[PDB]
């Protein structure tokens, strides 16, 4: 910015910090507003062969839901709906502010 | 002992091993009046009685915690109570009886 | 067969009785209603629609459906006592600024196609 | 991995009790807080002097509707109402009939500028780039009327627009 | 529903000129994919044996090879059975959109055949006409 | 714990529709008809039930299209006959309910179109 | 012919980036 | 299955199809079906009158303990003798797993309140009485939520017209706000956009 | 080639004008009928023909991707010229 | 004990005092309930899509991505890695959007007011990100169901690194101002305790949860794109009151800005959208000069694409909680049912109890410590 060196001085002991290393206003280190063309590349699906659509439909590939125990129609051990979680740890980069 | 177990609300609880046995013989007794063929009696007797047996031989508590697997052994007792409390519910209930009723024709059908 | 879960009533004669129970309960409140939100109309006007209201579903012969009006004339009765609607809401319920549509076959057919 | 925010104990020491003492006492941590807004008292603002500055846009901005032509000056629009069955708020109308040599073009096209979202769903779904979002956004309006445009209005705005859509245009064609 | 998503055709397509058939059927060749559903019509429904294949290979045409009118009482039903936009409705042409449109179905009476058809509106006013299904009346064809 | 009474099923009471809307409306239960413009069927297997139509005019600004009725646009979906006149008489809506048209059998035979001697002869393919 | 040009960090990948709490202590027994 | 397709996880299924058969086995009184999706998604169809007892379940049993309610919805059918299908999704952290649970009701048959097992559920309650119409017995306080007082009508059926019966405008003959019966400048354009020529032959249904 | 209604408003491309006996003519007093001075129909009317010597001839409105998509047209018949679905540019064969 | 109406984002609030302390606290919704739910029934999925945008204003990216993770598990279909990519870098920036949001506009209702200035200078310029992304500074409509609308202009990751190395220094000025201020730790210290217990059966979900020291977080147990391939911490709070709650606010923040630098230096190349010209339209050159992929266009953008019949629940971490979606399919191109779970519902739900023994004043600190935005409660 185009600030004095004393007023510059009285920020940074005020604050506490050096405002001059990272401004808050954008300043010509922004990119252009004027770009060059781009390419942007075709997906994976673009061959000229071996590329039936009934190989890649996702769509077709979705079926009804499986029925289990449907009314109108040994040990066994207990189950649940999946394994309990396991413990989460405690953040070895900063565990405490 | 540890302080302040990380939930709030929850107390801390000393003597863990006393209160699990306590509440698990409850829960034991209060599922020997459910009828034997009930699935809900012999699945809670399994649970518990694997629990009772991880809880009798083991006198630490950090390793019954982790051999648990519930972890924070505070709430492995909240968890002992909600299902003594839930066991005694049903019995109040009675949910082993046959279907109520089946529902109409087509009351599941989808689409349409 | 035809067996039904009930809401509140077992035969007609309980329904019959919260009818009568809500009823009492709007004409003692149509007085307090109209001071309090300072109304235009007079309290014989007020109880003159309530009574209209009522009788408008007269017809009914279902306890479920006769239960359940009840259950919505005393969620609407309590709307009334906290003040939580105003003067429009109230006022609603008299059509005061709506033009009369007309009941005779002559007039029906000179304003449009409605039948 | 998990974090604690609120778990620090204070220290119980002499040094640190006389600290939180003069702390409270004194009001260091007001003195801070005063010092942080004198700090940023000193330094420039970030205010821009509308209407002489104007906010920076892009290319690919969603303002006022307009209508293209092709460069021999037909209009583009080919009532194929792709357009008015995407639009979300079906604020667009459109009518159409034969014209007197026989082609396909619109008697009608509407848009209700009230009814709008400016989603550009209009201007991705037209096969020709007819009907484009222009990059105008200062055409505010004293009545409701004003804002209901018919085909006249969107056909004077593209051809007062024409320059920079067709420049944004080009700018962005390679990213659709 | 049954084909693919894309095209590996490279090459320059064909184009084959319009024909005139009358004021009812606006004709655009280049559409047609060469089924001969209105040569079959022609010939059996219609009893009339104006249409036909000229030409062999990739360059056969669907037309009357003349410059002749296709004039019957039950011209128009072409327009139906053609799956493409080949065979258009002349009057109907560049007026509306199929999911614009709000189906009524009602009783033709114009003669006392009584056949059932769709009256196709738009916002209060009558887009087309077409045909009803009925087996016993007018099958599926509708009288010009 | 049961009522147990014998009466046909009303809610005209409680759905809140004007009294206008629901002795003067007359509702059709129907099988849609095939768009004759294409060959698919998919469209011709639930019943629908709509409502009878009603004034539309032009705007006297803009040139649009107002309609001053609330039911014009809407449309119901139903799996059976029965099922929608079952909601029909809930509702207590007047009915016209049309039975189901279906393409009888026909048959095509390839060698007719060869044939020696019946007029089924094709005179071009 | 051309190639494939789109928006890619540049090579290396950008630099670090702060984020943890910078609050210092200015001093003062 | 190429990259355009999503994947398939076959424990998660097994695991739910598990639990839901284990489930269903505890409380055979009240369930009347258990579905698995094909993306691991456990729903369970139970009768009007489990509502209590088998969310209970859900929520107390060790194996299970679902412990949040994460949404309750309806579901309006028409086509249905049972007009109105109720929605429970349930969230259980302890196992980082959901489960669903279905029930049907019509307009005058009412259910259940269960806010004394999930207290969640309470507006959520209000919710669907303001939207459906279905009554929820035992509740706390059942009144409207979301509509504006004296609203007839619960807009969320199939069969409430879009844009409603009536409309708001301001009228200073008798300075006030006032509610007129509905007439739109613009009609709304109904869109056909539903095709023939089936797409899902997986889901094609018999022709009875 | 704006025209100008027997009243005195101008005519649209459209060919819309209020009659003597339009009350809606009132929506313009102490205003003005916005209407768009350059016609279609008059601007491709004078754009020359092209003249090609091929069959048939590719037509994408010129730009590439900026115009419409890409048509095929046919100029076997000598008595017309071809003309484009979308753009309303005609082709024509070399005759004589 | 009287009883008083606080009449008219917007909100009416029946309470009753008996002297400074708050009896009872009722609040009316439904000033902003316009049938978004109803509306979606007659639109396709891609004309119900921003839809989702005026649900929560303040984080809308987040709710185009849950609904588009719903349609897409409906589909059957998954989008490609750097679709992904840009979904997450995007759905961080929006939650650091709604974050400096929720605290500016506590902190003012408490009465600070400068951070709001402070920090809404930031979120212009990330409406600007979102502005050069899609052409809208707000209501986006760029997460698509099939991926992203668009691709990246060239110039925008390193604007995004440019603004995210200064980002701490406001974080760190914000926590000057107001993380250790003696009356921001009286107004906010001890204040709407809620315990672990009554927030899992009230539905709490997000930062309440978290701030009773619950440790769930639907992007670590989970994750739905690319989460499960970054590194980030959950902050867990100790007290379940205000503060706790602004703490984690605060440390979500940071925990974004380091989520976004993952995201900008593990960017990867290919499409944006899937190579399924069924689903997600083909490319306007495509469009223009292959027959197929113009009759794709066409039904796509007349009629929309059909999605097989089921019934799904899709959740994902947004920044007021977890955003749910409740899809019902019939196998047309329209939704049969679209319900909406939004965390405040069941925040304002838990309010009264929230309130209980509390000042007046303590009733507006509880209300912005809950983070609510109307638009989703009433939807
Ligand atoms: S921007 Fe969207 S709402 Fe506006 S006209 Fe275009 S499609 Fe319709
Ligand atoms: S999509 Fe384009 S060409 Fe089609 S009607 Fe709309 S503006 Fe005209
Ligand atoms: S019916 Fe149509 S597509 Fe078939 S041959 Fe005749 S013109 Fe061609
Ligand atoms: S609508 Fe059908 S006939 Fe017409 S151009 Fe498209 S594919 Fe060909
Ligand atoms: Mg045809
Ligand atoms: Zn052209």
């Amino acid at each position: 910015a185009s600030a004095t060196r004393v007023i510059q001085l009285l920020r940074n002991w005020a604050s506490g910090r050096d405002l001059q290393a990272k401004l808050q206003l954008r300043y010509q280190e922004i990119s252009k507003r004027t770009q060059p063309p781009p390419k942007l590349p075709v997906g994976p699906s673009h061959k000229l062969s071996n590329n039936y659509y009934c190989t890649r439909d996702g769509r077709r590939e979705a079926m009804p839901p499986s029925i289990v125990m449907s009314s109108q129609k040994t040990e066994k051990k207990a189950v649940t709906p999946a394994p309990p979680i396991k413990r989460w740890e405690l953040s070895k980069d900063q565990p405490y502010l | 002992l540890k302080k302040t177990t990380g939930l709030v609300g929850l107390a801390v609880c000393e003597t863990p091993h006393e209160r699990l046995k306590i509440l698990y013989t409850k829960i034991l007794d209060v599922l020997g009046q459910i009828p034997k063929n009930a699935a809900y009696r012999k699945y809670t007797e399994q649970i518990t009685n694997e629990k009772l047996g991880m809880v009798k031989a083991e006198p630490d508590v950090k390793k019954l915690e982790e051999q648990l697997q519930g972890g924070q052994i505070e709430e492995v007792i909240l968890q002992a109570e909600n299902e003594l409390s839930l066991a005694r519910k049903m019995l109040r209930w009675k949910p082993w009886e046959p279907l109520v009723e089946e529902p109409p024709a087509n009351q599941w059908k989808w689409p349409i | 067969g035809t067996s039904v879960k009930p809401i509140f009533s077992r035969d007609m004669n309980e329904a019959k009785r919260r009818v009568r129970e809500l009823y009492r309960a709007w004409y003692r409140e149509v007085p307090n209603t109209v001071h309090l939100f300072q109304l235009d109309i007079s309290v014989k006007q007020g109880r003159d629609k309530v009574r209209e209201m009522f009788m408008k579903n007269a017809h009914v012969t279902d306890p479920r459906v006769v239960d359940l009006l009840v259950i919505k004339g005393k969620m609407e009765l309590e709307e009334t006592i906290n003040v939580w609607k105003q003067r429009t809401h109230i006022m609603r319920f008299f059509h005061e600024t709506e033009a009369p549509r007309p009941t005779d076959f002559l007039s029906k057919f000179y304003v449009g196609h409605d039948p | 991995t998990y974090k604690f925010v609120n778990m620090r104990e204070p220290s119980m020491d002499m040094k640190s009790v006389t600290d939180r003492a003069a702390q409270t006492l004194l009001w260091t941590e007001l003195v801070r807080g005063l010092g942080m807004t004198l700090s940023y008292l000193f330094r420039e603002p970030a205010t821009i002097n509308y209407p002489f500055e104007k906010g920076p846009l892009s290319p690919r901005f969603r303002g006022e509707h307009a209508l293209r032509r092709y460069p021999s000056g037909e209009e583009r629009c080919i009532a194929c109402k792709l357009c008015e069955a995407v639009c979300p708020a079906q604020a667009i109308t459109i009518e159409a009939e034969p014209r007197a040599d026989g082609s396909r073009r619109t008697t009608r096209y509407d848009i209700d500028m009230t009814k709008c979202i400016y989603c550009g769903f209009c201007q991705e779904a037209c096969p020709v780039d007819a009907i484009v979002e222009g990059p105008n956004f200062e055409f505010s309006t004293e009545t409701h009327e004003e804002l209901l445009y018919n085909k006249e209005k969107l056909l004077n705005n593209g051809d007062k627009w024409e320059a920079e859509i067709a420049a944004n245009i080009q700018a962005d064609y390679l990213y659709r | 529903m049954f084909g693919s998503d894309r095209s590996r055709f490279l090459e320059g397509k064909r184009a084959v000129e319009d024909k005139n058939i009358g004021p009812l059927v606006k004709t655009i060749m280049t559409r047609c994919i060469q089924c001969t559903r209105c040569i079959r019509f022609a010939s059996e429904i219609a009893g009339v044996d104006d249409l036909g294949t000229t030409g062999r290979g990739n360059d056969m045409q669907v037309g009357t090879y003349i410059e002749k009118m296709f004039m019957s009482e039950l011209s128009g039903n072409i327009i139906d059975i053609c799956p493409v936009g080949a065979l258009t409705s002349k009057p109907y042409a560049f007026t509306a959109r199929p999911w614009e449109t709000r189906k009524t179905e009602s009783i033709d009476v114009m003669d006392a055949v009584g056949s059932n058809i769709v009256v196709s509106t738009r916002t209060g006013e009558v887009m087309r006409i077409l045909p009803r299904m009925h087996e016993d009346i007018n099958e599926e064809w509708i009288s010009d | 714990q049961l009522i147990a009474v014998d009466e046909k099923l009303d809610i005209t009471t409680l759905t809140g529709v004007p009294e206008e809307h629901i002795k003067t409306r007359k509702v059709r239960i129907f099988v849609p008809a095939r768009n004759n413009m294409q060959s698919g069927v998919n469209n011709t297997k639930k019943w629908k039930m709509e409502f009878d139509t009603r004034e539309r005019w032009e705007n006297p600004l803009m040139g649009w299209s107002s309609t001053a009725d609330p039911l014009s646009n809407l449309v119901l979906t139903f799996s059976t006959k029965e099922d929608a006149v079952a909601f029909a008489e809930k509702n207590g809506w007047s009915f016209d309910v049309e039975e189901r048209k279906v393409p009888k059998p026909k048959s095509k035979s390839y060698g007719a179109n060869f044939s020696w001697n019946k007029r089924t002869r094709v005179s071009t393919k | 012919a051309s190639k494939v040009k789109q928006d890619m960090p540049p090579p290396g990948g950008y630099g670090p980036i702060d984020y943890k709490r910078n609050l210092p202590r200015r001093g003062l027994s | 299955t190429r990259p355009t397709i999503r994947p398939r996880n076959d424990v998660v299924h097994k695991q739910l199809s598990a639990f839901g058969q284990y489930v269903a086995e505890i409380l055979p009184k009240y369930v009347q079906q258990v579905q698995v999706s094909c993306f691991n998604e456990l729903e369970i169809f139970i009768h009007p009158d489990g509502v209590i007892p088998v969310l209970t379940f859900l929520r107390d049993h060790t194996n299970a303990q679902f412990k949040s309610l994460a949404d309750l919805t309806a579901v309006d059918v028409p086509t249905r003798q049972n007009r109105f299908e109720i929605v429970y999704n349930l969230l259980s952290l302890r196992f980082n797993s959901r489960i669903r649970v279905k029930t049907y009701t019509d307009e005058l048959t009412p259910i259940e309140s269960s806010v004394t097992v999930y207290k969640a559920a309470n507006w959520y309650e209000r919710e669907i009485w303001d939207m459906f119409g279905v009554f929820f017995a035992n509740h706390p306080d059942l009144r409207r939520i979301l509509t504006d007082y004296g609203f007839e009508g619960h807009p969320f059926r199939k069969d409430f017209p879009l844009s409603g019966y009536v409309e708001l405008r301001y009228d200073d003959e008798v300075k006030r706000v006032v509610a007129e019966p509905v007439e739109l400048a613009q009609e709304f354009r109904k869109f056909d956009l539903n095709s023939p020529w089936e797409a899902f032959p997986a889901y094609r249904q018999p022709p009875e | 080639g704006v025209r100008t209604s027997p009243t005195g408003e101008k005519v649209t491309h459209t060919g819309q004008a209020y009659d003597d006996g339009d009350y809606r003519r009132v929506r313009f007093s102490d205003r003005q009928k916005e209407v768009n001075e350059n016609f279609a129909i008059d601007l491709i009317a004078e754009q020359p023909v092209s003249e090609v010597g091929s069959r048939v001839i590719s037509c994408d409105g010129g730009g590439g991707a900026l115009g419409h998509p890409r048509v095929y047209i046919n100029l076997d018949k000598e008595t017309k010229t071809g003309t484009c679905g979308y753009c309303g540019l005609q082709f024509r064969q070399p005759h004589h | 004990n009287l009883t008083l109406n606080f009449g008219p984002g917007v909100l009416r609030l029946v309470m009753e005092l008996s002297g400074e302390m708050v009896r009872k606290c009722d609040p009316h919704i439904g000033l902003l309930h316009r049938g978004t739910e109803k509306l979606i029934e007659y639109k396709t999925y891609l004309q119900a899509l921003p839809y989702f945008d005026r649900l929560d204003y303040v984080s809308m990216m987040c709710n185009e991505q849950a609904y588009s993770l719903a349609v897409e598990k409906l589909l059957n279909i998954q989008p490609p890695p750097r679709a992904q990519w840009i979904r997450v870098l995007f759905g961080e920036i929006t939650r650091l959007l709604n974050h400096i949001m929720a605290v500016t506009t506590h902190a003012l209702d408490i009465g600070a007011m400068t951070p709001f200035f402070w920090m809404f200078e930031e979120r212009e310029k990330m409406f600007e990100f979102y502005e050069r992304v899609s052409g809208a500074r707000m209501h986006a409509a760029y997460i698509r169901p099939g991926g992203v609308h668009q691709d990246l202009p060239l110039g925008l990751l390193d604007d995004i690194y440019e603004f995210s190395k200064n980002f701490s220094f406001r974080i760190d000025e914000l926590e000057e101002m107001l993380t250790n201020n003696r009356i921001w730790r009286n107004r906010t210290v001890d204040i709407g305790v809620v315990t672990a217990e009554d927030a899992l059966n009230y539905g709490f979900s997000g930062v309440m949860l978290r701030g009773s020291g619950i440790q769930w977080d639907l992007r670590k147990t989970q994750p739905y794109d690319v989460y499960d391939q970054v590194e980030f911490d959950v902050p867990i709070g100790s007290r379940g009151d205000c503060y706790d709650r602004y703490l984690c606010r605060v440390e979500e923040m940071r925990q974004s800005l380091r989520i976004i630098s993952q995201c900008l230096n593990k960017m990867p190349p290919g499409e944006i959208k899937v190579d399924d010209a069924k689903v997600s339209p083909p490319k306007r050159a495509e469009m223009k000069t292959s027959m197929e992929s113009l009759i794709h266009h066409f039904k796509l953008y007349t009629e929309g694409y059909q999605v097989p019949p089921g019934a799904t629940y899709t959740a994902i971490e947004a920044p007021k909680g977890e955003f749910g979606v409740y899809l019902v399919s019939d196998g047309s191109s329209r939704p049969y049912r679209c319900k909406i779970k939004a965390p405040g519902f069941a925040h304002l739900a838990g309010l009264d109890k929230m309130s209980k023994g509390h000042m007046l004043a303590d009733v507006v600190a509880i209300i912005g410590t809950q983070d609510i935005v109307f638009g989703e409660v009433d939807r």
